């Protein structure tokens, strides 16, 4: 499950907002000392769709993706893909997968920084939604 | 000095084309084309609604000689634009009243097998819609038959009866009597009773 | 009323002029495609146009008018439609298809049957019957003036050499008063059986195609076909969920992913009156 | 049991509210001005302006802004605003000798009279991102040369008075108006041209590349491309006399074609025209090298590209007839495809029997 | 005499400098941010991304304020851009039934699971010029309804099940890229589809118009139209389990198609394909259409039009290609020129001997 | 000459800024009483253009053309056929046309008024054509 | 030097070895066009993007570039291609032929003669000799391969039966190494004779059509012609207004809209050298 854990904080952050993650990164004063492996660097992930949705795959176009990595004092090798161009914000996504890995810092950062941003995200979503189901299109009604 | 067109345009316009794709639609029903009051004379009521309904710029007239008359043709330039022809060949709306002569009929365009609609229309004036040799009409607008009798020149019967134009080709026909009109399109049959 | 600074029915009146002489030329010559100088609507083409413009072009004060789309009323074309239509005429609207002097329609013939004085204006995507044998207008145009239609004849036996039926399904090639191969729309073959010797006239308009063709009241209107293979009409084994009607035109909502579907009646109107009776 | 309700127009009005929303954006950025538009994304306006009918940047911008940079929506608007509107005068022949140049170049000739003029232009620029306009900065302070226009003849003129080209000579020929009448093919030259003009940027620019790579090939040099303004003058009833109303910014592009050889005149070259509104230029360029290769009935050519197949590029050139059309499946097709749905199944069932 | 002089660099220099002062236009008026055009321009960003080949919306934006709104040099801006960018990862296949959806609907059913989903759109508003977008605004309070997504398959899945149509079925076959390799005619349907959504809007939509107009017809319906969300997801050679580097707003289109009837399987529905980034649909409408028509080997389809013809309609459909070379007759040809210029002389002078 | 001098004047106005027509026009303070005999219309010109650029006409797409009339009080009338939407930029340019047509108002009015504007427009088109010359091409230089 | 913050040549590695190996194929199968996964450059597609690829896949610190285009260097592509490889290269660059090591060119050869160690690039549009006689490339592939070149001297014999005369004046094919029907590139006529038995290598770039080709030194280069139409290059009756030169491809200057026009040698270069030597 560590796996599936690890993967769950990384998307958090992939998906955060660049100035919302600054923001609560700065609030939380973490000291941390690490040196960056992978300087933030921009290129291109190539995306692969499917004839269909469901059949053989085909290439469709390219997307920016930034990516980091730091490691720790102690070795602890932190990790950032995150499309887009924002090298700070991938800097900070490593930092934050580097740090997740540490048991100080795991339970810790999961209440106060994941588990917030996952439910900013989630209320983000929700209001979008609403606001687009109010153009369904509506035929019948079960009596 | 110039006549007087619909007081109410677009109105009248509508109410009157109304009127006219009623008849065409039901060959033989006589409508009546009560906006306007009075006609330009010797143009009757219908025949000048129909004119003013239709006529424009891109519509050439050709307007018969005892028809024909100046106050009427300024009239019909100011208020519709519609280019006045000396040819029946050129117009789009012929005008005539029971003189019209085999040779006037014959000259006017009946449009062609590609381009049917390119044809001209005839308004005829008409004497009475009612007291004429009895016509039995049968085709499409007809459910089963129609009996009318107007009073037409033998040319005008001789070419609804006859049909020596190949359909899609012929002219339609608008008899027009003061306020009251009907329609005979080219695909009416049309059997002297 | 018309209080929206357009000219009534939003049409200036030479293009109402110019429109009206096309009809009056259609209806003169049955299922005779009449060009005429269409113009651009707020309805992109394909939207609609040609029947929004004949609406425009015929629609007064006193007329109730009605607007279906898949025979429905509150489909949403059809509420764009008339709303327009309410819009730059302020004319009365009604969804009951006896009540309306002017229906104009996307796809279907009213359950309904229709009667004299009115008149029911179809959306028409491609006029010419022969375009998808044909698709040059070049060629279609010299087709009919020459009455030269047996490519439709011979699409019509390959079709039942290959499939052992006719493929065409909606917008059924009809022959209409003896003379005229026409395309009577995208409506079903249900439908075309009510366009023979009908009391309304039909109107017919394509707008992004620019024709405009009739079909007056009382005009015979035959489906081509075989004696061996006759014109037969959409049929399903399920009434309508809702009125429980057998006679309509059902339209399939699928319910669920499970597979789970209802048949309900594509005319509105017409499920309507039949859920009041019972 | 189940119940209709009313859907359609709620629906419908909560998605055109969410396309405004979406058009808007983000509040705190400030809302986009239409002299923004017009100002500074200038070739959208042009091509805006030359596909919907109307030389008014301003409408054209607006179209824009109201499309959310859709160019095809803002066509659509523009042209369909032009239906509202009555026609008040038709203009004298426009005189592009008389132009007040912003750009003149020519490909055929190293140097011409007049000079080639690049003005403002994208070409020969490095197509490189750049990133500073990511921030506001400062436009450069222009340099400044002599402030005369120099004569500057049409090259097509100097190549027939060498008799290497022919006079486009004018008969008095009415021309056709397509948007009175609708067209019928064969159609003549000038209801062509017009259609080319109205046509899709992009449709015509494949068509006259297909030509370039041998599908109806036509031989073409870029003879002369001009951009600058004309003025517009017009006769009214009122006075009898003409009057100026003013200046359109317009590009014209006169393309050398193929000799030919007829039998009772010297060779020489063929040609195309084309003539757009605004700066943007290779909508000119397509539209006279489609101009050419529909020009095949005239010298007898055989047809080897479909751009020379009248009727299947002009009527499918106007991207409001084919962007309505395609989209138009979007509308509910669930009669129909009902009825396509029962044949089906019945060819299906008696398959299997 | 005459003497040989520089004045390549300073004119292209000043030409510019001209280019970049009517980007700018009046100084008066703020200038443009790559964020408005962002926001308020979507659907331009949405055409410049899905043809540049980069979707990333800032580039896109950033692209049409250099290219001064001009979706062909934008396009090409944001496509050379991509060549100096390193390829850091492939991604998994995307997998639409994650979508999270902001518009979804159907012609071919009247309701379906998952309801018409309008969202944001035109469709169905009267194109009349909104002259209040003259001035500054306020963007509608929007109404809100239930937050839940309700369940929403594909139609094509419901189609299938039922036996009308067939499955799209993944053999593992490896993708052609004609990004790193040229075509080769015929070319494989994965590669027919990378070249679509790289093709010119106005090119393909007149290829697909020309088709419902019987120019090789397929008998489309818009079997389902969705736009939305998608998660994009790589698995990076440092960890070795797939992370979720963000979503991708985008639009996939799938098509209804005319039957078949194979000779030893029941008759069935064919279909096509479209997916564009962003929310621009007609794009994916048209890659379907095209994506069926271009089909035609594979079902034994006799051509009855252009839009059939692989090489015809892949080869000019990259709008770059097509641009570039329409345009490269603007460049100095007069040595060429000269030579067909001889031989026209010559060609005279001997028939008029 | 008269109607070649109403050519020019009502050309001048047509060309002009209406911002700086309706500054001067502010300043000059005249003081003149007329009838708009025609509201200021907003319309469509069509183009007709050249095969060419010297053979025979094409419908080259349409322009927008606002036009306004006026009447003074001694029955002189004005008009103005003016390229865009500008309805009180048409009925400035008409009353000035009636007020041309009137020997009290002609000298003053082309001194003041009509001269002036043409000089600026001259001005303004003369430093736009230096900026363009900037980017003419030199090949060749006499000797 | 390289100081723009872009690789060397502004390619990746990668796609420079790619080219790399497409030259060394290309050298080893004169005339045969190489395909390659060519890049979009800063140039638009036909603007030159085969030969700045080649340019910058061969290129080196120690080489000094020349860029030519309609035989000039200050022409303004010339100038921006130039300029470019400055910026991402930083290498010397020079006007005169006999000082170059690589010589990118649009239409010519210099009349300066290569010598060994000396690279000329061409800019082509079309590397299929063929495409104008047959547009599509399924074929043409087949007729290099199977050496099916009869519709090309069918092309020739019907320009003679037609003009008296072969019709293509420049972009003239050539038979290379007595196998290969090839494009030339859009130089004249005129320049053509001097790829026969060149010291120098040349190869070929159409980036838009994502073709790579080569002759290399000292290969035979034929014109297709005919025993009694032998190749001819073009001719002026007048010489270089400046320099006098009788031996080169002249330009033809419009000085006036009276007609009065020079001819100057369409090579710069050259012309400086004979105007300096008188
Ligand atoms: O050309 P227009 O604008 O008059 O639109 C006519 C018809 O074309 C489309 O195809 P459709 O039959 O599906 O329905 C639409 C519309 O009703
Ligand atoms: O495809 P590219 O980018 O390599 O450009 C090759 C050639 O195509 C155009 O045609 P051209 O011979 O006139 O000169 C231009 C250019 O040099
Ligand atoms: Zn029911
Ligand atoms: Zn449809
Ligand atoms: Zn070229
Ligand atoms: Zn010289």
């Amino acid at each position: 499950a560590d796996t599936a854990t690890r993967q769950h904080w990384m998307s958090v952050l992939a998906h955060s907002q660049p100035a919302e993650l600054a923001a609560r990164l700065n609030a939380l004063n973490i000291t941390a000392d690490y040196e960056v492996i992978r300087a933030a660097e921009t290129g291109l992930v190539q995306i692969q769709a499917r004839m269909g949705g469901t059949g053989e795959r085909f290439f469709a176009g390219d997307a920016t993706l930034t990516r980091a990595a730091v490691r720790l004092t102690d070795g602890t090798l932190g990790y950032s893909w995150v499309l887009g161009r924002d090298k700070q914000h991938a800097e900070r996504c490593a930092l934050i997968d580097a740090l997740m890995q540490q048991s100080r810092h795991f339970q810790n950062l999961s209440e106060t920084l994941i588990a917030p941003l996952d439910a900013d995200r989630m209320a983000r979503i929700a209001a979008r939604q609403a606001e687009v189901n109010a153009s369904r299109v509506d035929f019948f009604t079960m009596v | 000095t110039l006549e007087t067109a619909f007081m109410l345009p677009v109105q009248d316009a509508q109410h009157s084309f109304r009127r006219l794709l009623k008849a065409m639609s039901e060959p033989g029903v006589i409508v009546a084309l009560h906006q306007l009051k009075r006609g330009w004379q010797p143009l009757n009521i219908a025949t000048t609604s129909v004119l003013l309904t239709l006529a424009d710029n891109d519509t050439p007239v050709w307007l018969s000689t005892p028809l024909n008359n100046d106050i009427v043709n300024q009239s019909l330039r100011f208020h519709t634009n519609a280019p006045l022809v000396s040819q029946p060949e050129q117009a789009t709306f012929a005008v005539t009243d029971e003189a019209i002569s085999s040779e006037q009929l014959n000259a006017l365009s009946t449009g062609t097998a590609v381009a049917p609609e390119a044809g001209a229309t005839l308004i005829l004036q008409v004497a009475s819609l009612s007291g004429g040799r009895m016509l039995r009409l049968t085709g499409a607008g007809i459910a089963e038959e129609r009996m009318i009798a107007p009073q037409l020149p033998e040319c005008i019967l001789h070419e609804l009866t006859e049909r020596p134009h190949p359909f899609p080709l012929g002219i339609d026909l608008i008899l027009t009597c003061g306020e009251r009109l009907l329609a005979i399109p080219r695909t009416t049959h049309v059997e002297v009773c | 009323a018309n209080l929206s600074g357009y000219n009534f029915a939003y049409l200036d009146e030479q293009t109402k002029r110019m429109i009206r002489r096309a009809i009056l030329k259609a209806v003169a010559i049955p299922g005779y495609q009449v060009p005429f100088g269409g113009r651009e609507m707020p309805m992109p083409y394909g939207w609609g146009t040609g029947g929004i413009q004949l609406t425009a072009s015929v629609i007064g004060e006193s007329d109730v008018l009605k607007v279906i789309d898949q025979g429905a009323d509150d489909t949403t074309n059809a509420v764009s439609i008339r709303n327009f239509f309410k819009r730059v005429t302020g004319v009365n609207t009604t969804e009951r298809t006896d009540d309306a002097t002017l229906i104009q329609t996307r796809h279907r013939i009213p359950e309904t049957p229709l009667t004299e004085d009115q008149i029911i204006i179809f959306q028409v995507p491609i006029p010419e019957p022969l375009r998808f044998i044909e698709p040059r207008e070049t060629e279609t145009r010299t087709m009919h003036a020459l009455e030269e239609y047996g490519v439709m004849q011979v699409k019509l036996y390959e079709d039942i050499a290959r499939f052992g039926h006719i493929a065409t399904t909606y917008a059924y090639p009809v022959k209409v008063n003896g003379r005229y191969v026409m395309d009577p729309s995208p409506i079903p073959k249900f439908d075309n059986p009510k366009m023979d010797m009908m009391p309304a006239l039909q109107l017919f308009g394509a707008g992004r195609e620019k024709r405009i063709y009739a079909v007056p009241p009382f005009t015979r209107v035959e489906s081509l076909d075989f004696d061996d293979h006759p014109f037969t009409v959409q049929q399903w084994d399920e009434p309508c969920a809702i009125c429980g009607s057998t006679h309509s035109y059902l339209d399939e909502v699928v319910l669920d992913d499970a597979g789970n579907r209802m048949f309900v009646c594509s005319d509105t109107d017409y499920c309507r009156q039949q859920s009041e009776a019972k | 049991m189940y119940v209709a309700v009313k859907g359609g127009e709620k629906a419908i009005d909560a998605a055109h509210a969410l396309q405004e929303s979406r058009r808007r954006g983000d509040t705190d950025l400030p809302e986009l001005s239409v002299a923004q538009i017009e100002q500074q994304l200038n070739l959208a306006v042009d091509r805006v302006m030359t596909e919907g009918g109307i030389a008014d940047r301003e409408l054209a911008a607006l179209a824009l802004k109201q499309a959310s940079g859709d160019n095809v929506e803002a066509i659509f608007l523009l042209r369909a605003y032009r239906t509202t509107l009555a026609k008040l005068a038709v203009s004298e022949p426009l005189d592009t000798t008389g132009m007040r140049l912003e750009r003149r170049i020519s490909a055929v000739y190293k140097d011409i009279p007049g000079g080639q003029l690049l003005g403002p232009t994208y070409d020969y620029t490095h197509r490189l991102l750049d990133f500073t306009l990511l921030a506001n900065g400062e436009a450069p302070t222009l340099t400044t040369a002599d402030s005369e226009q120099q004569p500057s003849p049409h090259v097509f003129s100097l190549l027939a008075r060498q008799g290497l080209a022919k006079f486009e000579e004018d008969s008095g020929a009415q021309p056709d108006d397509i948007t009175r009448t609708p067209p019928v093919y064969p159609c003549s030259r000038s209801s062509r041209l017009q259609q080319l003009m109205r046509g899709d940027e992009g449709y015509l620019l494949a068509l006259a590349y297909s030509t370039q790579r041998g599908y109806g090939r036509n031989h073409p040099f870029a003879g002369e491309i001009r951009s600058g303004y004309i003025d517009v003058s017009i006769v009214p009833e009122e006075l009898g006399f003409a009057v100026n109303v003013g200046e359109l910014l317009m590009t014209e592009c006169e393309m050398v074609n193929g000799f030919i050889d007829p039998p009772d005149e010297p060779p020489h070259f063929t040609r195309g025209y084309g003539l757009v509104f605004g700066m943007s230029e290779r909508k000119a360029m397509a539209m006279a090298l489609v101009d050419r290769a529909l020009q095949a009935p005239e010298y007898g050519e055989h047809a080897t590209g479909p751009a020379q197949d009248e009727e299947f590029v002009l009527a499918h050139a106007d991207n409001v007839e084919a962007a309505g059309f395609v989209s138009h499946l979007k509308l509910p097709h669930y009669v129909d495809f009902q009825a396509e749905l029962e044949l089906l199944k019945r060819l299906q069932q008696e398959k299997n029997h």
